[PDB]
């Protein structure tokens, strides 16, 4: 059971992929590829669909401020929003997931950008 | 004189086709490579380097490691200028680990290991909040302290 998807991602704002009525013991397989322009993929995972663009929001807020390491802070907000996620797990910066369907029902697909720095003479996520 | 580059060599036990140097893999292995039965060897290099007024910037270029390898860094200023940050990004920017202050807070620490086939590190150090300070970096090289 394979399906393909394609879509333009807009300065951070995701696309949400509805999942209706997995069953327990399934395994659910993404993988994210860039195909023009910049963007760095990013996939997370959910039961009920909220924006994560608020929670996400506060991250490039404390990192443009300071030190804050990115990486730390984008990790555990992440392992808040979503039960399961995945960066960089392809080849380049593309990413890749496998999650197990924990009980019975329906579930969300987050597909959108990640947060990064692209730039050698100065830092600016 | 000696002399440098790369080669291939091709090994084989009871093969007559290899002398030719056509030899495709085949059967079971029997020989393996010997640096890996005893401790990587370590490579560390110390530079001093100086951030000007207008130059409050600095990046420097590191060599490609092998998967399995591991990075160390370290910075220590030379008299009362005050801790830079550190940090290390790959060839596209890609933030890879964040400097740590050490409880006697006199320098800056940093530790990543190699995941991918080949990596290029970028180390980032930036005094952007005539100061001098000593960087030391070194590669399989824990005992940098
Ligand atoms: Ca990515």
């Amino acid at each position: 059971r394979v399906q393909h998807f394609t879509g333009y991602i807009e300065d951070g704002r995701g696309i949400f992929y509805s999942l209706p009525d997995m069953k327990q013991g399934d395994i659910i397989y993404a993988s994210m590829q860039n195909t023009g322009g910049n963007l760095d993929p990013l996939v997370g995972i959910m039961a009920e669909e909220i924006d994560p663009a608020v929670s996400l929001g506060q991250v490039l807020e404390k990192a443009l401020a300071s030190e804050n390491d990115l990486i730390s802070e984008l990790t555990a907000v992440a392992d808040r929003i979503f039960l399961g996620w995945d960066d960089d797990g392809g080849k380049g910066y593309s990413a890749s997931l496998e999650f197990t369907i924990p009980r019975d029902g329906t579930y969300h697909i987050f597909a959108g950008s990640t947060i990064t720095n692209q730039r050698l003479d100065k830092f600016q996520p | 004189t000696y002399t440098t580059g790369s080669f291939q060599l091709i090994l084989g036990l009871n093969a007559p086709q290899v002398i030719s140097g056509e030899g495709e893999p085949e059967g079971e292995v029997f020989a393996s490579l010997a640096s890996l039965e005893i401790k990587p060897e370590a490579h560390v290099q110390e530079l001093e380097i100086r951030l000007d007024k207008d130059t409050r910037y600095l990046t420097q270029h590191t060599r490609n490691l092998q998967p399995g390898d591991t990075f160390h860094a370290l910075v220590e200023p030379i008299g009362e200028a005050p801790l830079p940050r550190l940090r290390l990004t790959d060839s596209g920017g890609k933030p890879l680990a964040f400097g740590l202050i050490d409880q006697p807070g006199e320098s800056v620490e940093l530790n990543y290991t190699c995941d991918q086939d080949i990596c290029e590190l970028v180390v980032h150090v930036d005094g952007t909040d005539e100061a001098v300070y000593r960087l030391l970096v070194g590669i399989n090289a824990p005992n940098l302290r």
